[PDB]
C-alpha cells in the first residue's frame, strides 16, 4: 500500500522562505528515483526538480535554479525541498511524485493528469 | 504413412509456399514512428508527404522506388509506458518540436530524455525537425519577449563558427537557432554508446524536401548497422 | 649435393631440454587452436535465420582445422631425430599442410571481397550476389588448390644421407630445373600477391566511400588491424621457400634446419588468431 | 471530486462486512488439496516413455 | 466535505486492516516447514515450432491438448499441431499490432486484438475451406490486453482505458462494464466455476468481480509496483500474481490476505507470465532475463531453471492434463518442454 504525504506549505510574504516534506510508506525508499512537480491555478502540471536513488545526480528547471534545493534521507524516509527567496508566480499546489519501477534510469508519467504513485499535494501561497 | 497424414504434410507445404513470398515483401519495407505535441505541425509534415474511433493511422509514401510506412498513434490515454514498447524495432523515430513556443520547450526536453535513455529503445535512432523557423524569426525581430526569462545561460553563449547563414538573416535569428538545436544536441551526446545516433534538421510549414531528407538518413542508418560486423 | 632434410636435424648436448620446449609450445598452439576453432563454429553454426554470409567464415575455421591435424606427426619425427614413418606418411603430410594453407589466404580474400560488394550493392539498391555465386566460388577454391599442390605428393622420397651413420630423410627431389622454376614463381605470384592485392584494394575502397559518403574511429582501427596482419603472419613461409629455392643451386649460402621448423611453428599460430578477429561480433 | 470520495466511501462499507476465516485452516485446506492429487501430477511424476505422447 | 469523506476513508481502512490483523494466527511456512521437499526437476526440449518473422506476443492451448494458437506483431496468427509441428491454419490479420489471442473452449473460434481498440472473432469450421471473420467488436477507448471465452456466444475483455466488459457476440453489444480500477488494466483469469474472475492493474492492486450482477467483491493490495500476469489455483480458492518488482506472491480469498512471497536476492528483473502445475505444487514464473524458473508453491523454494531462449520470454502455458509446458519469447520461436 503505496502512501506518500507532503506538509509544510502555506502562506509567506515575498523574500521569504519555507521547507516541503514528504514522508513515505509501502516500499523500499532508496531503490527508487524521486521528483516534486506543481500545478498552478490556471494551468497544467509542470515539473519542478529532480533527485536520484544515491543522492549524487540532482536537477532542476529554468525558473528556480538559483533558489531551490532538493535532498532525501533514506534512514527516515523522507524527502525535503527548500524554498529561499519566493516571487508571485511561484503560488500552486506542490505534488511529490515516485517513479514507476525501480532501478531506472528514466521517468514516464510523472506529470500526467492521473498517475498512482502521487501524493495529495500542499498549498503555497506567496503575498 | 496413411492418406491424412500425406494430406496434412502437403497442406502444410503450401503454407510454407505462401509465407516465403510474404517475407520477401516485409524484409524490403520501412517502418518509421511519428511522435510530436498537439501544437507542433506534425499533421501538416504528416498532409505534406501524402502527396507521394480508431487508435491508430498509417501513412504510405514512396521514394526512388523505397516503400515507407509511417505510424501516427491518436485515440489512447496520456499514460503510455505501456504502448510504447510495442515500437523496438522500427528503422527510426521521427520527433516534431514546435520552436517559436518558449513555454513549453523544457516539456519537449524531457520528452526527449525520457526517449533516448528507455531500455528497449536503445539501438533506435531519432530524426529531429525543429519546426516553424518563420515563426521564430518574426518573434525575435519583434524584439518584446525574451529567451533568457526560461534559460539563463543564453546570457553567455555565442555564435559557433559551423553556422551557415545562408540567405542573409538577421544575425540574433541565427543565435536563437543554434541555441534551441544544443539544448537537444547535449542529450543526445551525454550518454549514448556508438549504438545510436541523432539527425538534427531545421524546417519550416512550406518545405519540400522531407521525404529526401528521410531517404538519405534511413540510408546512413542502414549502412552503419552493416559496417558493424567488423569490428 | 647434399639435399636440405626437413624436420630432422641433429641435437647433441642439450637434447634433453630442446625436445622439452618444443614439446610444451607446440601443445600449447594445438591446445588452443582447437578450442577456439569448435566453439566459433558452435556460436555461428548456431544461426536459427540469419543472412548468408555464413559460409565464408565457416570455410576459414574448417581449413584452420584441417591445418592443425598434422602437429602429432612433426612432433613425432623431432624426437627420433630421423624419419621412420615410411613413404605414405612422407607423401601426405606436406600435400595436407599445403591445401590448408592456400585454401586459408584465398578464403580471407574473398570474404574481403565479399564486404565490398555488399556495401556498394546497399549504396545503389539493388540485390547482392545469389547463391550459385558463392556455390561455384567454394568449389572453385576448393578444386584449384587441391590441384595446385600435387607436386608435394608424388615427387617426394625417402632417400638414405650422411648427417652433417646414415640416416633416412624424407625429401624433395626434383626431376629438372625449369619445372623446379617455374611451378615455385607461379606458387608465390598466385597464392600471396593477388590476395594481398586484393585484400588492400577492397579496405581501402570500403573506408573511402564511408568516409566520403558520411560527409568514428574505431572503424579505421580495425580495418588497419586485418591489413597489417596478412602480410606478417603469411610472410616469413614464402621467405623461406624462396630462400631455399636459392640454396639449392647457389651452395655457398647455408641455412640452418632450426630456422624451417621455427617459422612452421610461427605459422602454425593463424589457426589460433582467426577466430578472434573474424569473428561477426558474438563471443 | 466529491464523486468519487462518496463512491470510495460507499465501496469500503460494503467491502468491511464479510466473514474471514483463520490462516492456519486455509493452510491445511491447501496443502489438503495437494497431497491429494499428487500421483496424477506428471510434471512431479513423469510417466514412463511409453506413455508420452512427445517422447514417442 | 472533503475532509469527511477522507475522514471516512482513514477510518474505513483503519478498521479492515485490524479485522485482517486480528485472524493472522499462523504463517503457511510454519505449518509446512515439516514436508519432504520436491528435489531437482529436469526437464528437456521435445518440440522446437519454426515460421514467424517477428515477435510473439500471446498463446493459448486448446481444451484438446493437442493444437495450439500463436499470435505475432507482423499480422499472423498460426494454429500448430504439436504432436508433429504440422501447421494447420495461418490467418493474416487486418492491423499488426496485436498483443492478444484465445481459442474458443469448443473448437470453433479465435479471437484477437491490440492497439486499434477492436476486439475480431474468426470463425474456423466453415462451409469452405477458408477463415472468415465472423464479428468486430468495437467501443472500448483503449488498447485491449486481454480476452477470455465464456461459451460460443459470450466473451469478457480487458483494456487500456482502466474498464473490463462483458459482450454479447450475437448482438454485438456491451451486456455489462466492470468500473473501479485506476491505471491499466493488465490481465484476467477466469474461475473453474465460471461464475467469477480476478483482475490486475497498472496499479498495485487486484479486484474480485462477480460476472452475474457486475459488482466488485473484494480488493487485494501488497505490490509496490505495476502488475503482469495472474491466474487461480486449481481448486478455485486463492491466486498468485507477478509484478514488475521482481516478485511473485500467493492470496487467498477466504482468509481475505496474503499467504506466500516467492522471491530471491539476486533477482532484479520483472516478470510476465505465471501458471500452475495440474495439482498445484509447481509455480512456474517468466522473467526478462531470458529464463523460466520452477518455484515449489508450498515451500517457497526454488526448484528448477528452464533456459534456452536468446530474447524476453513473454508467454507461457500449462496444457489441461499437465504433460507438457510452452513457452513464447521475443525472438520468434516456441518451445515444448516436457
Ligand atoms: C599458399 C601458401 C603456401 C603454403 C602454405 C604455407 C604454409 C603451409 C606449410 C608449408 C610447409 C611446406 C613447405 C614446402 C617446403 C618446401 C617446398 C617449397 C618449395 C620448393 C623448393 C624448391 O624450389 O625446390
Amino acid at each position: 500500500q503505496v502512501q506518500l504525504q507532503e506538509s509544510g506549505g502555506g502562506l509567506v510574504q515575498p523574500g521569504g522562505s519555507l521547507r516541503l516534506s514528504c514522508a513515505a510508506s509501502g516500499f523500499t525508499f532508496s531503490n527508487y528515483k524521486m521528483n516534486w512537480v506543481r500545478q498552478a491555478p490556471g494551468k497544467g502540471l509542470e515539473w519542478v526538480s529532480d533527485i536520484s536513488q544515491s543522492g549524487a545526480s540532482i536537477s532542476y528547471t529554468g525558473s528556480v535554479k538559483g533558489r531551490f534545493t532538493i535532498s532525501r534521507d533514506n534512514a527516515k524516509n523522507t524527502l525535503y525541498l527548500q524554498m529561499n527567496s519566493l516571487k508571485p508566480e511561484d503560488t500552486a499546489v506542490y505534488y511529490c511524485a515516485r517513479c514507476p519501477a525501480p532501478f531506472t534510469r528514466d521517468c514516464f508519467d510523472v506529470t500526467s493528469t492521473t498517475y498512482a504513485y502521487r501524493g495529495q499535494g500542499t498549498q503555497v501561497t506567496v503575498s | 504413412l496413411s492418406a491424412e497424414d500425406k494430406a496434412a504434410v502437403e497442406r502444410s507445404k503450401m503454407i510454407e509456399k505462401q509465407l516465403q513470398k510474404d517475407k520477401q515483401v516485409y524484409r524490403a519495407t520501412h517502418r518509421l514512428l511519428l511522435l510530436g505535441a498537439d501544437n507542433s505541425g506534425k499533421s501538416t509534415i504528416v498532409k505534406q508527404m501524402r502527396i507521394y474511433t480508431s487508435g491508430i493511422f498509417e501513412t504510405k509514401f514512396q521514394v526512388d522506388k523505397v516503400n515507407f510506412h509511417m505510424f501516427d498513434v491518436g485515440a489512447q490515454r496520456d499514460e503510455r509506458r505501456k504502448w510504447i514498447q510495442c515500437f523496438n524495432d522500427v528503422t527510426a523515430i521521427i520527433f516534431v518540436v514546435d520552436s517559436s513556443d518558449y513555454n513549453r520547450l523544457q516539456e519537449a526536453l524531457n520528452d526527449f530524455k525520457s526517449i533516448w535513455n528507455n531500455r528497449w529503445l536503445r539501438t533506435i535512432s531519432v530524426i529531429l525537425f525543429l519546426n516553424k523557423q518563420d515563426l521564430l524569426a518574426e518573434k525575435v525581430l519583434a524584439g518584446k519577449s525574451k529567451i533568457e526569462d526560461y534559460f539563463p545561460e543564453f546570457a553567455r553563449y555565442t555564435t559557433p563558427e559551423d553556422a551557415t547563414p545562408e540567405p542573409g538573416e538577421d544575425p540574433r535569428v541565427t543565435r536563437a537557432k543554434y541555441f534551441i538545436r544544443d539544448e537537444f544536441l547535449r542529450i543526445s551526446t551525454a550518454s549514448g554508446d556508438g549504438r545510436h545516433y541523432c539527425y538534427p534538421h531545421f524546417t519550416c510549414s512550406v518545405d519540400t524536401e522531407n521525404a529526401r531528407r528521410i531517404f538519405n538518413d534511413c540510408r546512413d542508418i542502414i549502412q552503419r548497422m552493416h559496417l558493424r560486423q567488423y569490428e | 649435393r647434399t639435399r636440405f632434410p626437413f624436420f630432422s636435424d641433429v641435437k647433441g648436448d642439450h637434447r634433453l631440454v630442446l625436445a622439452a620446449v618444443e614439446t610444451t609450445v607446440l601443445v600449447l598452439i594445438f591446445a588452443v587452436s582447437l578450442l577456439g576453432n569448435v566453439c566459433a563454429l558452435v556460436l555461428v553454426a548456431r544461426r536459427r535465420r540469419r543472412g548468408a554470409t555464413a559460409c565464408l567464415v565457416l570455410n576459414l575455421f574448417c581449413a584452420d582445422l584441417l591445418f592443425i591435424s598434422a602437429i602429432p606427426l612433426v612432433l613425432a619425427v623431432r624426437w627420433t631425430e630421423a624419419w621412420l614413418l615410411g613413404p605414405v606418411a612422407c607423401h601426405l603430410l606436406f600435400y595436407v599442410m599445403t591445401l590448408s594453407g592456400s585454401v586459408t589466404i584465398l578464403t580471407l580474400a574473398a570474404v574481403s571481397l565479399e564486404r565490398m560488394v555488399c556495401i556498394v550493392h546497399l549504396q545503389r539498391g539493388v540485390r547482392g550476389p545469389g547463391r550459385r555465386a558463392r556455390a561455384v566460388l567454394l568449389a572453385l577454391i576448393w578444386g584449384y588448390s587441391a590441384v595446385a599442390a600435387l607436386p608435394l605428393c608424388v615427387f617426394f622420397r625417402v632417400v638414405p644421407q650422411r648427417l652433417p651413420q646414415e640416416i633416412s630423410i624424407c625429401t624433395l627431389i626434383w626431376p629438372t630445373i625449369p619445372g623446379e622454376i617455374s611451378w615455385d614463381v607461379s606458387f608465390v605470384t598466385l597464392n600471396f600477391l593477388v590476395p594481398g592485392l586484393v585484400i588492400v584494394i577492397s579496405y581501402s575502397k570500403i573506408l573511402q566511400i564511408t568516409k566520403a559518403s558520411r560527409k568514428d574511429f574505431r572503424l579505421f582501427r580495425t580495418l588497419f588491424l586485418l591489413m597489417v596482419s596478412f602480410f606478417i603472419m603469411w610472410s616469413p613461409i614464402i621467405i623461406t621457400i624462396l630462400l631455399i629455392l636459392i640454396q639449392n643451386f647457389k651452395q655457398d649460402l647455408v641455412i640452418w634446419p632450426s630456422l624451417f621448423f621455427w617459422v612452421v611453428a610461427f605459422t602454425f599460430a593463424n589457426s589460433a588468431l582467426n577466430p578472434i578477429l573474424y569473428n561477426m561480433t558474438l563471443c | 471530486s466529491i464523486a468519487q470520495a462518496r463512491k470510495l466511501v460507499e465501496q469500503l462499507k460494503m467491502e468491511a462486512n464479510i466473514d474471514r476465516i483463520k490462516v492456519s485452516k486455509a493452510a491445511a485446506d491447501l496443502m489438503a488439496y495437494c497431497e491429494a492429487h499428487a500421483k496424477e501430477d506428471p510434471l512431479l511424476t513423469p510417466v514412463p516413455a511409453s506413455e508420452n505422447p512427445f517422447r514417442e | 466535505e472533503l475532509d469527511q469523506l477522507r475522514q471516512e476513508a482513514e477510518q474505513l481502512k483503519n478498521q479492515i486492516r485490524d479485522a485482517r490483523k486480528a485472524c493472522a494466527d499462523a504463517t503457511l511456512s510454519q505449518i509446512t516447514n515439516n514436508i519432504d521437499p520436491v528435489g531437482r526437476i529436469q526437464m528437456r526440449t521435445r518440440r522446437t515450432l519454426r515460421g514467424h518473422l517477428a515477435k510473439i506476443y500471446a498463446m493459448h492451448w486448446g481444451t484438446d491438448s493437442r493444437l495450439l494458437v500463436s499470435a505475432s506483431q507482423d499480422g499472423k496468427l498460426i494454429i500448430w499441431d504439436s504432436y508433429t509441428t504440422n501447421k494447420v491454419h495461418a490467418i493474416p490479420l487486418r492491423s499488426s499490432w496485436v498483443m492478444t489471442c484465445a481459442y474458443a473452449p469448443s473448437g470453433n473460434y479465435v479471437a484477437c486484438g491490440g492497439l486499434d481498440n477492436i476486439c475480431s472473432i474468426y470463425n474456423l469450421k466453415t462451409r469452405e475451406g477458408n477463415v472468415r471473420v465472423s464479428r468486430e467488436l468495437a467501443g472500448h477507448t483503449g488498447y485491449l490486453s486481454c480476452c477470455r471465452f465464456l461459451d460460443d456466444n459470450q466473451i469478457v475483455t480487458s483494456s487500456g482505458d482502466t474498464t473490463c466488459a462483458l459482450w454479447d457476440i450475437e448482438t454485438g453489444q456491451q451486456t455489462t462494464t466492470f468500473t473501479g480500477h485506476t491505471g491499466d488494466v493488465m490481465s484476467l483469469s477466469l474461475a473453474p466455476d465460471t461464475r467469477l474472475f480476478v483482475s490486475g492493474a497498472c496499479d498495485a492492486s487486484a479486484k474480485l468481480w462477480d460476472v452475474r450482477e457486475g459488482m466488485c467483491r473484494q480488493t487485494f493490495t501488497g505490490h509496490e509496483s505495476d502488475i503482469n500476469a495472474i491466474c487461480f489455483f486449481p481448486n478455485g480458492n486463492a491466486f498468485a500474481t507477478g509484478s514488475d518488482d521482481a516478485t511473485c506472491r500467493l492470496f487467498d480469498l477466504r482468509a481475505d490476505q496474503e499467504l506466500m512471497t516467492y522471491s530471491h536476492d539476486n533477482i532484479i528483473c520483472g516478470i510476465t507470465s505465471v501458471s500452475f502445475s495440474k495439482s498445484g505444487r509447481l509455480l512456474l514464473a517468466g522473467y526478462d532475463d531470458f529464463n523460466c524458473n520452477v518455484w515449489d508453491a508450498l515451500k517457497a523454494d526454488r526448484a528448477g531453471v528452464l533456459a534456452g531462449h536468446d530474447n524476453r520470454v513473454s508467454c507461457l502455458g500449462v496444457t489441461d492434463d499437465g504433460m507438457a509446458v510452452a513457452t513464447g519469447s521475443w525472438d520468434s520461436f516456441l518451445k515444448i518442454w516436457n
